[PDB]
């Protein structure tokens, strides 16, 4: 259960010069394409993707690279075999672990402000620790779906494998309205609804 | 167009860190080489359990990107990039509730070059336990992100501050939280 | 992880067919490869198959990377007699930081025998530029099918046949050598234990 | 492009050797093999930028390095009889070192004693008039005798000028004595030429034969020269008869 690599190919205020590399392999109906991007500073220079076969000189500071490599049968060769060869192997490590990592939602409704329940205000539904992120959060007031005056702070990235989303409504409660938040994520078997009471 | 995108993101650079080889699955980072320990970091137990990476692999990328970024200080007539100053968001893991334990994060996202100080603040005063950190994390506009983690016990008579420093910034940064 | 292929010395005549027999058994992604070794050089690429189903041609050769099967068979419309050599059968796997290693079969020597258009079998005596006393036995000129054999006698040394080609007349032409420290040695004894042809011209 | 020296090598049991690679411009990944027919090739270890990527199963005794320019160098202590071997040295442009570009290889001779190591004689023997006569049509034969160890590489030279028409060599060489470990070797060439330029005296036949022995670095206790390496050749001029 080993991960793969591929070796990137060889080019040839305080003073500071960055390189930086990219080997992406994109998953698809059981294909790979793989894009390796040489980048200095934040100049994406020289690029390979397998969609095209051959190295593209991305800026004019890429054409040495793009006009060598592409001159080097060795080097397309094995940058070719990457989809098939590294791409495909890392992919098939991953089953019930990163490919179907589940983590389920912890939902919680509460006001933004406190005091009478008459006047202007909203209502968070902070949905939290899910796991893969995509999500679907909606609300209802008294049965029926509420879709004007949503706030969405759009999916958040916890860093650590989890995310997190906050949905508000702008409500105006009359006394005994109920509110409810529904949440439909694949790591659930049905939604997940919270409920707030007018009060 | 992809269901998942597996990526290995890699950098070098002159000032510290020196370089950084990491493995990232769905824009979250899986594992990375420690360059100095010769040693690979998985970011949860039950990664490191189910697979394996030989961290020579970063090392042998790493040594091939030194060279690259030799070549190219020379290519562009030692050419040093703008810095990008960064975007800082500080927000909680966890709802708010007074007396039970909760994460603090520190975004800091959009900067250039992955340099940068950052610190923990609780009442002005600096905070050395309870604080982790990931790594310059990779962004796909060739900037850099970077998130800093603090455990907590809200309480209201408590305010945060996340403190950076970057190239990009005429003077630190701090990021108030409640 | 291992590569079977092709036992023992493939004899062919010029323009055959030719079939090496390469199996392997190996970890799931291997790319496929044909090297020949020319007599006296080191190997050289000949073909390769990254992955299942693809072909490798060069030099008339064809191998198809076969996962049904798993095998590189290679082969050949027409041999050539350019094509005598030794061909190996090899694997490539990932062998760690982004590093393959080869993996060669159990070499096939192939030995091309060229078709004989006039042969004029016969058995020349040939004399020392040095020394008039000094001569060898020649058997030259024979056809493909007639097999040079090694000699019953002790102090009797003959070579194996060896053709050679005189391009610029587009002629091929088979020969051996035969020579020894007398007595009893001549020309017409030289090649007794061999079966040369009917028509084999001895002059005296 | 892949250059390996020494070319040939004799070796007592108990000495070592250092064999150098120059790989082609600009290949990084070195790798050793060891050809011998008995267990054919047989992997002993890559290098890619100094380091050795990978070891195959070999005994400390061979052991290999790599300097900044690619050019590597294996060694072997403590030789044994069962070293004798080609060392080849393959050199890949494709950092992964798949498609390998092979050296022409070192061949090395490990022996228990050089007393045994003697160079060859050899004679050019003139076409017969009967040959000329009957195909007009005239084969020159050369033979290379009395050599030990087969570290010999026979040419034919016409007017100061390598023929390669014409011309076959013996594949394998000729055991004088069959029933011997330490045989001493012969080893027949043919070049056939026209009867027209045979009937000519300006035309001058050379049989090359390099001999690869003993080195001058080398001891040499016994009574006969030394079996040093070096080329015995012999000719033969056109005949107008
Ligand atoms: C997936 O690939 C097959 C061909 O192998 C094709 O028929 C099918 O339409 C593809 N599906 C999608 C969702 O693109
Ligand atoms: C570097 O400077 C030289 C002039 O000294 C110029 O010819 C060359 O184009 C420059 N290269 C770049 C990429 O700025
Ligand atoms: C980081 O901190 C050290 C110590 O204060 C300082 O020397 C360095 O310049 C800092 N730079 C930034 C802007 O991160
Ligand atoms: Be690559
Ligand atoms: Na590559």
């Amino acid at each position: 259960q080993a991960f793969w690599i591929d070796l990137f190919e060889t080019i040839g205020s305080p003073e500071n010069y960055l390189f930086q590399g990219r080997q992406e392999c994109y998953a698809f109906n059981g294909t790979q394409r793989f894009l390796e991007r040489y980048i200095y500073n934040r100049e994406e220079f020289v690029r390979f993707d397998s969609d095209v076969g051959e190295f593209r000189a991305v800026t004019e500071l890429g054409r040495p690279d793009e006009e060598y490599w592409n001159s080097q049968k060795d080097i397309l060769e094995e940058e070719r075999a990457v989809p098939d060869r590294m791409c495909r192997h890392n992919y098939e490590l991953g089953g019930p672990m990163t490919l179907q990592r589940r983590v389920q939602p912890r939902v919680n409704v509460s006001p933004s402000k406190k005091g009478p329940l008459q006047h202007h205000n909203l209502l968070v539904c902070h949905v939290t620790d899910f796991y893969p992120g995509s999500i679907q959060v909606r609300w209802f007031l008294n049965g029926q779906e509420e879709t004007a005056g949503v706030v969405s702070t759009n999916l958040i990235r916890n860093g650590d494998w989890t995310f997190q989303i906050l949905v508000m409504l702008e409500m105006t409660p009359q006394q005994g309205d109920v509110y409810t938040c529904q949440v439909e994520h694949t790591s659930l078997d049905s939604p997940v609804t919270v409920e707030w009471k007018a009060q | 167009k992809a269901d998942h995108v597996s990526t290995y993101a890699a950098f070098v650079q002159t000032h510290r860190p020196t370089g950084e080889f990491m493995f990232e699955f769905d824009e979250d980072e899986m594992f990375y080489v420690d360059l100095d320990k010769k040693e690979t970091v998985w970011h949860l137990e039950e990664f490191g359990q189910a697979f394996s990476f030989e961290a020579q692999g970063g090392l042998a990328n790493i040594a091939i990107l030194n060279n690259n970024l030799n070549t190219l200080i020379q290519r562009s007539n030692h050419t040093q990039a703008t810095n990008d100053p960064p975007e800082v968001t500080v927000f909680p893991k966890e709802p708010v509730e007074l007396g039970q334990p909760n994460t603090l994060i520190c975004h800091i996202d959009k900067f250039f070059p992955p340099v940068l100080n950052v610190t923990w603040l609780c009442n002005g005063e600096l905070v050395t336990e309870g604080v982790a950190e990931s790594l310059f994390l990779p962004r796909t506009d060739y900037s850099f992100h970077k998130f800093h983690y603090l455990t907590f016990v809200p309480s209201a008579e408590d305010f945060y501050d996340c403190r950076v420093e970057h190239w990009g910034l005429d003077q630190p940064l701090l990021k108030h939280w409640e | 992880n291992s590569v079977t292929q092709m036992e023992g010395p493939v004899t062919l005549s010029e323009e055959a067919f030719l079939t090496i027999n390469c199996t392997y058994t190996a970890t799931g992604y291997p790319s496929l490869f044909w090297y020949v070794q020319y007599p006296g050089e080191g190997l050289q690429l000949l073909l390769k198959a990254t992955k299942a189903d693809d072909k490798g041609s060069n030099k008339g050769f064809e191998a198809t990377y076969r996962k049904e099967t798993t095998s590189f068979h290679l082969e050949k419309g027409s041999v050539q007699v350019s094509d005598s050599a030794v061909y190996f059968c090899a694997l490539s796997l990932y062998s760690g930081a982004g590093s393959y290693q080869l993996t060669f079969g159990k070499g096939t020597k192939l030995s091309v025998i060229p078709n004989i258009q006039n042969p004029d079998p016969a058995v020349y005596q040939l004399r020392d530029s040095k020394s008039s006393d000094k001569s060898v036995c020649l058997f030259t000129d024979f056809d493909s099918q007639t097999n040079v054999s090694q000699s019953k006698d002790s102090d009797v040394y003959i070579t194996d046949k060896c053709v050679l080609d005189m391009r610029s007349m587009d002629f091929k032409s088979n020969s051996a050598v035969a020579w020894s420290n007398k007595s009893d040695f001549a020309c017409a004894n030289a090649f007794n234990n061999s079966i040369i042809p009917e028509d084999t011209f001895f002059p005296s | 492009g892949v250059t390996q020296t020494p070319r040939y090598l004799i070796k007592t049991r108990g000495q070592q050797v250092t064999l150098s690679c120059s790989p082609i411009s600009g290949h990084r990944s070195v790798s050793w093999y060891q050809q011998t027919p008995g267990q054919g090739l047989q992997f002993l270890f890559e290098y890619f930028s100094e380091t050795q990527r990978n070891k195959g199963n070999f005994p400390g005794r061979f052991s290999g390095r790599q300097f900044s320019n690619s050019r590597s160098e294996m060694n072997v202590s403590t030789l044994e009889l069962g070293d004798s071997a080609l060392y080849l040295c393959a050199s890949s442009l494709a950092q992964g070192g798949e498609t390998q570009y092979f050296g022409p290889g070192t061949r090395l001779l490990v022996l228990e004693d050089l007393k045994n190591v003697f160079p060859p004689e050899v004679a050019v023997f003139e076409p017969s008039e009967a040959e000329i006569s009957h195909t007009q049509k005239a084969t020159l034969v050369c033979l290379a005798t009395g050599f030990y160890p087969d570290h010999v590489e026979l040419s034919w030279w016409v007017n100061g000028k390598e023929v390669h028409s014409g011309v076959c060599t013996d594949p394998q060489p000729l055991k004088e004595q069959p029933a011997l470990n330490d045989s001493r070797y012969s080893l027949s060439s043919r070049l056939r030429v026209s009867a027209t330029f045979w009937q000519n005296p300006r035309n001058h036949f050379r049989c090359q034969v390099q001999f690869y022995g003993l080195s001058e670095n080398d001891e040499w206790t016994q009574d006969r020269a030394k079996p040093v390496t070096q080329i015995v050749s012999a000719e033969a001029w056109g005949r107008a008869d």
